[PDB]
């Protein structure tokens, strides 16, 4: 098939597979989340294990202290487009000394996301992002794709093995709204109980989370500040 | 060939044979002319030889029953022109089995798998009539 | 299917990191293993002809005087992510006065090696271990070409990696001292490397919270080549 | 007289015209697309022509043809 | 429930479970899936296979398990 | 991937088109490199100056500066290319910078300069190797061995061109412990590796010695028949 | 035994070629017909085979193997025909076992994007996949496919009806890599106080034909040097042939 080449050429169908080739590449394995309430916004990254002698990859960064981002993949794009974030909340406040309300930022990014796509020279972004913050608006989780398109949510999962996070975050949207901080993260962690393999349970070692709120910077908590979190999960019944 | 009645198409002799496809012809099947002693003076090359695949053909114990088992094949290299089919023509002169040469890139037949029986049916007809040694010229093509 | 960078495959993988990754397989066998005594690294110095400049093979170098570097891959394009790691130590000496962390050198040559994707140059066919005795305390880290980075206990790159990576895993914890690491080291680079160990086919190098000192543990090292 | 079944594979199509195949008692008349993708010049035309003859000699038949679209190019 | 009825099963079972579980299946995977439940059933030791038995199935069938995520490039 | 290009890697971490340097260089003249005691001595063959050509314009060897110069095996417009550059460069840096210049610093930038001509596309990387030596280094002569891909490295003695083939082995047959004493048996060995050249006998084999002080000195034609001579005798004596 | 260490793959193969014809008490009565035919894939052309040939070997059944050559001639169309042929022979047969290699050349779907070329696969490799039986259409007959690629190969071999398991291999671990040395020490006279365990672990990641290989070049050893059995040192040494000389 020639038609799977550079974003500048379109498909026969009026597609452009290349950015949903993107999209698998990002579809490829562990459960990531995220999701807000009326007070905070929560995200949750596990880190991924390579050996007994290796250490666990972070993969949640800090932009500014009213929003964080969680990345999948081997943070090509990612980690640079968390830095420009980081970059344009400086810009901010050296104009207006204001940490700028998450929509509106995301709005940028999202057009930055779609300029390659239109260009040749550049390949498209092999990775998705996830989002929380709070502002002078409330708190929000948003969440963008090689797609260039930006999500204002309630709940969201990139990966593999959380169709189960999906769907029980479909269920509990009911609840998500109205949690507080605590209540947020126990449905979040929930949300990837249900994620676990055959011979796991949820271990410290690889769970990560960032959290922010209306009265809370972004900030980031790992294994026995994650274990403060993890209490109140779902159980094991049958 | 048959001998056979004329009237009742009985079986009543055999004759010599002097016939069969073209396949013949790609087999040399009488032992080459060349010898060791065409060969001036690269004489480690016949040690060489000798050591790898001449002795079998004459001498099976040698790599069959001596507590072993047989071995594949040996590559010889070089500039053209420098003894390479004359030592192959020298070897298999040293024994009475049939010659085999093939160019490594003349055997390309059209379909799946039919350049592998082209290649298959040399192995098959060895041993129909004695076993041989087989010669790729310019293996270079096969693998790289 | 894989003539450029510019896509990916239909599977949304590159055809061209991975190559990267077996890449790292054309060099010899390398280590590093860190300590709470702090990091060490190890190559084989297998030679091409011994009357070759037996140290020219540089394949395990000092960065400065608390932090180290090994290689594996091409030694072409490893210089100029080594040289990237050596000047960024000077480059903070004469702007912030002080010293560089080994995690912002590893920083900063993960983000040179990230330009052939969004450049407006080439992907770089090495992996680069750096050991440190920062001040952060002891610290191994780890890059593919990929461009990203990550920390380690110990790891393996070269020929013969992830067996030894696998061996490796059986004798190795946190916070041991590092002498004895380096002898559960040496113990599998033995089989690792050729068949038998000297200078023309080992090397290997060290630093030590105690030691901001002379990484080049070679040919003082002998005991330990002869304990083994 | 001609129905497409059409929809991505593992639906059932194949297994919608056995069933009809049984059901009718008729006589059932299975070839795939790719068994006329045969080499000579000509022999696919024959074959097609020779197929339909065929049906038309057994009358109550029905002609079965998988994978049109190997051949429905 | 055809195969299921096919093959004889343990009572316990949610088809429509085993339904949402199997999403943006194709009708011959579900065939197969059906299949291999029960010859796991065969490996669990059990008379007849039940919901478990579906769900350790569809655990493996679903897809080739893929690359790992937090390092794909 | 393939080898029709440079920047990508093989399906197995191979760069074939690169790896073509090799045989780039071997299909060109043949010379050979050693530092003696002190002096370094370089020798080159395979001139073959048909008639009313010379061997005075192509300038297989070439002096960049009074401590280093280089051997040139490969396509001889590169070659020239390169004497360009590294002259030029370090006559100007020696001439302008507050630091002198050395052997491994020129080496040095030309493993850099290749590096970044394999960095980009559009953009052919030299097909030549060369041998590199030099008479100060912090005071110390030295040899270098460069490739195209960019790779460079230090030898004792080594060959370039057709005969960097069969040198790599007899240099291991006959480099004794001792570094070839003086200027005597530094040239001696020079002829020795030299002897796999067509005939050995100083026709078309010529060389020149650099000893560590002095700018190179060439081993004209009014005397180069006495080190052919002592290679004939030396070769004879111990028949 | 002849397995090099992947004896828990032919024991999971077994359940569902060997024991769905040795032991039908199972398979029926709980509901499923007995099984027939099971795929492998692994390390590039080693011991995979074999494994069928051990198989046939306990089954008592009469062996076929076949490859993709054998369902190809200059004559098109007849290709397909080839298989009707060789299933019908087959049953003629007291039943038989059929085993098909680099079933990713015939298994693998159609490629249209080709616009022609050595193009008789498709007229043939269907006739395979679509007139295949499984465990339920299947006569008197027992199947079993393999190749080093499994990633190509159609999902309709890959679905029921033409495949009951599948199976993976790898290159030969190290107590795999230990066996095969002790299978072959029976396959030559040598002197027989070898270090298996340590010549093994010498090979790194390594398949098993290599080791048939080492071992009829420890025979070249002691044919070079004339001797009447090989020994210890051949074994070293022709481990390294591949060791040193294919990986330097
Ligand atoms: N040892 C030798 N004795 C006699 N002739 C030789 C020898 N080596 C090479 N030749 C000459 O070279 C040719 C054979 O060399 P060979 O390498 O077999 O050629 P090719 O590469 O065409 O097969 C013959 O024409 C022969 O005249
Ligand atoms: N709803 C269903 N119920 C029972 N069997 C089904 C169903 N859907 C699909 N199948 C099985 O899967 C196959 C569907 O694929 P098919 O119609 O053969 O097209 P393709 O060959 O393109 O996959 C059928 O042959 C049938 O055996
Ligand atoms: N460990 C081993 N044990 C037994 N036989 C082996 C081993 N490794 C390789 N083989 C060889 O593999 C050959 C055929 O199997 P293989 O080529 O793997 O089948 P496939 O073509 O399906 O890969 C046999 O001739 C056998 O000698």
């Amino acid at each position: 098939n020639q038609y799977d080449n550079d974003v500048t050429v379109w498909s026969p169908q009026g597609r452009i597979h290349q950015i949903e080739y993107a999209m698998e590449a990002v579809k490829q394995g562990s459960a990531t989340v995220g999701l807000k309430s009326k007070t905070h916004a929560v995200l949750v990254a596990l880190k991924r294990a390579q050996s007994e002698l290796a250490a666990h990859q972070k993969k949640i960064l800090h932009v500014d202290n009213h929003i964080g981002i969680s990345i999948a993949g081997l943070t090509a794009d990612a980690r640079l487009l968390c830095n420009f974030m980081r970059q344009e909340c400086l810009d901010s406040r050296f104009v207006f000394d204001r940490p700028l309300p998450v929509s509106r930022l995301v709005s940028l990014i999202g057009s930055k996301t779609q300029i390659p796509t239109q260009r040749y020279g550049r390949r498209p972004y092999g990775v998705g992002l996830l989002i929380a913050g709070y502002d002078d608006m409330g708190p929000h989780i948003f969440q963008t794709c090689p797609s260039a398109n930006y999500f204002d949510c309630r709940a969201m999962s990139i990966g593999a093995r959380s169709q189960s996070a999906r769907t029980y975050l479909e269920r509990h949207m009911s609840e998500f709204m109205e949690c507080n901080l605590n209540e947020l993260v126990k449905h979040g962690l929930r949300a990837l109980r249900e994620t676990l393999p055959a011979e796991q349970d949820l271990t410290t070692k690889n769970v990560s989370i960032g959290i922010v709120g209306k009265d809370l910077e972004f900030t980031i908590y790992d294994d026995d500040d994650v274990s403060p979190f993890l209490e109140g999960l779902e159980e094991r019944p049958q | 060939s048959v001998l056979l009645n004329h009237k009742v198409h009985a079986v009543i002799g055999v004759l010599m044979d002097d016939t069969d496809p073209l396949v013949t012809v790609m087999k040399v099947e009488k032992a080459p002319q060349e010898t060791y002693a065409d060969i001036g003076g690269l004489d480690n090359q016949i040690q060489e030889i000798k050591e790898s695949v001449e002795l079998p053909l004459t001498h099976p114990e040698y790599y069959e029953e001596m507590g072993i088992k047989p071995p594949k094949g040996v590559i010889l290299y070089g500039p053209p022109g420098t003894g390479k089919t004359l030592l192959a023509k020298a070897v298999a002169n040293q024994t009475s089995a049939t010659f085999l040469r093939v160019v490594g890139s003349e055997l390309i037949q059209k379909y799946l798998g039919d350049g592998p029986k082209l290649v298959r049916e040399l192995f098959r007809v060895a041993e129909e009539h004695a076993p041989s040694i087989v010669f790729i010229d310019e293996i270079d093509a096969i693998g790289t | 299917y894989d003539r450029g960078v510019n896509t990916f495959s239909p599977e949304g993988r590159l055809f061209q990191v991975e190559y990267a990754i077996e890449a790292i397989k054309l060099g010899s066998t390398a280590i590093g293993i860190q300590t709470s005594e702090g990091v060490c690294l190890a190559v084989e110095k297998r030679i091409t002809s011994p009357l070759m400049e037996p140290s020219s093979i540089e394949k395990i170098v000092e960065i400065d005087a608390h932090i180290g570097c090994a290689m594996s891959g091409l030694i072409a394009d490893a210089k100029t992510l080594i040289d990237k790691a050596r000047v960024e130590t000077q480059n903070h000496w004469f702007t912030y006065n002080e010293t560089m962390t080994v995690e912002s050198v590893t920083q900063a040559v993960s983000n040179l090696a990230l330009q052939f994707g969004e450049e407006d140059s080439r992907p770089f066919g090495v992996a680069l271990l750096f050991g440190g005795v920062d001040e952060k305390g002891p610290q191994l880290f780890h890059m593919d070409p990929s461009g990203t980075f990550v920390q380690c206990d110990a790891r393996a790159i070269g020929s013969a990696s992830e067996g030894a990576q696998s061996s490796l895993q059986e004798v190795y914890h946190k916070s041991m001292t590092l002498k004895e690491a380096i002898k559960s080291s040496l113990i599998i680079l033995k089989q690792v490397m050729e068949e038998k160990l000297n200078a023309t086919n080992i090397e290997l190098a060290t630093v030590q919270p105690g030691q901001n000192f002379h990484m080049f543990t070679k040919e003082e090292l002998e005991e330990v080549i002869k304990d083994i | 007289k001609g129905v497409l079944m059409y929809g991505p594979p593992g639906t059932g199509k194949t297994l919608l015209a056995r069933a009809c195949a049984a059901q009718t008692k008729a006589t059932f008349l299975k070839l795939a697309g790719p068994q006329l993708v045969q080499m000579f010049i000509g022999d696919g035309a024959k074959l097609v022509r020779d197929a339909f003859a065929l049906a038309k000699e057994k009358a109550p038949s029905i002609i079965f043809i998988d994978e049109l679209d190997a051949i429905g190019t | 429930q055809i195969h299921s009825r096919k093959m004889n099963v343990s009572p316990d079972v949610n088809y429509e479970e085993l339904a949402r579980c199997t999403d943006d299946f194709n009708g011959a995977q579900c065939k197969a899936v059906c299949v291999e439940a029960g010859m796991i059933a065969l490996r669990r030791g059990a008379t007849e296979l039940t919901h478990e038995d579906y769900m350790e199935g569809i655990l493996e069938v679903q897809a080739k398990k893929k690359a790992n995520l937090q390092y794909y490039a | 991937s393939y080898d029709r290009a440079i920047t990508v890697f093989s399906p197995d971490g191979h760069l074939f088109q690169v790896e073509y340097a090799q045989e780039a260089v071997k299909k060109g003249s043949t010379a050979v490199g050693v530092r003696g005691r002190d002096i370094v001595v370089l020798g080159v063959e395979k001139k073959s100056v048909a008639k009313l050509q010379d061997e005075r314009t192509v300038r297989k060897i070439c002096a960049l500066d009074d401590n280093v110069c280089m051997a040139f095996a490969g396509l001889t417009a590169d070659a020239r290319i390169v004497i360009n550059r590294a002259r030029v460069e370090c006559q100007s840096h020696r001439l302008t910078v507050e630091d002198p210049v050395t052997v491994e610093y020129i080496t040095r930038y030309i493993a850099s300069l290749k590096q970044r001509y394999t960095q980009s596309n559009g953009r052919r990387p030299f097909g030549i190797s060369a041998l590199i030596v030099g008479f100060d280094f912090d005071g110390t002569p030295r040899l270098y061995q460069t490739d195209p891909s960019g790779t460079y490295h230090a030898w004792k003695a080594n060959a370039i061109g057709r005969g960097a083939k069969s040198v790599r082995e007899f240099l291991e047959k006959n480099y004794t412990d001792e570094a070839i004493e003086t200027d005597d048996l530094t040239i001696k060995l020079v002829i020795k590796a030299l002897l796999e050249v067509v005939q050995s006998g100083g026709k078309n084999i010529e060389l020149a010695v650099m000893r560590r002080d002095q700018s190179l000195k060439i081993l004209n034609p009014e005397e180069i028949e006495k080190y052919v001579a002592e290679i004939e005798k030396e070769k004879e004596e111990n028949e | 035994s002849d397995v090099g260490g992947c004896k828990e793959q032919i024991e999971k193969l077994r359940e569902v070629v060997e024991t769905p014809l040795l032991h039908p008490e199972r398979f029926v009565n709980l509901g499923i017909e007995p099984p027939k035919g099971v795929l492998l894939f692994g390390p590039p052309g080693t011991g995979k085979t074999l494994c069928a040939r051990a198989v046939a070997n306990r089954t008592d059944a009469c062996f076929i193997r076949v490859i993709g050559s054998e369902l190809v001639q200059k004559y098109v169309g007849e290709g397909a025909r080839m298989v009707r042929e060789l299933f019908e022979m087959a049953r003629t047969k007291k039943a038989c076992l059929i085993f098909f290699d680099e079933i990713d050349a015939i298994g693998g779907a159609r490629f249209d994007d080709g616009a022609g070329g050595d193009n008789e696969v498709q007229r043939t490799m269907l006739e395979l996949i679509n007139q295949l039986d499984g465990f339920d259409p299947r006569g008197n007959i027992k199947v079993l496919m393999a190749t080093n690629r499994p990633d190509t190969l159609d999902p309709a071999l890959m679905r029921p009806g033409r495949l009951d398991r599948k199976i993976e291999f790898s290159l030969p671990d190290l107590e795999g890599r230990t066996h095969i040395f002790k299978i072959h020490a029976r396959s030559m006279s040598v002197e027989r106080d070898i270090r298996f365990e340590l010549l093994a672990r010498l090979c790194p990641n390594s398949t098993g034909a290599e080791i048939r290989s080492v071992c009829t070049e420890a025979g070249m050893f002691a044919i070079r040097a004339r001797r009447k059995i090989a020994t210890e040192k051949d074994f070293l040494e022709a481990v390294n042939k591949v060791i040193k000389s294919y990986a330097k």
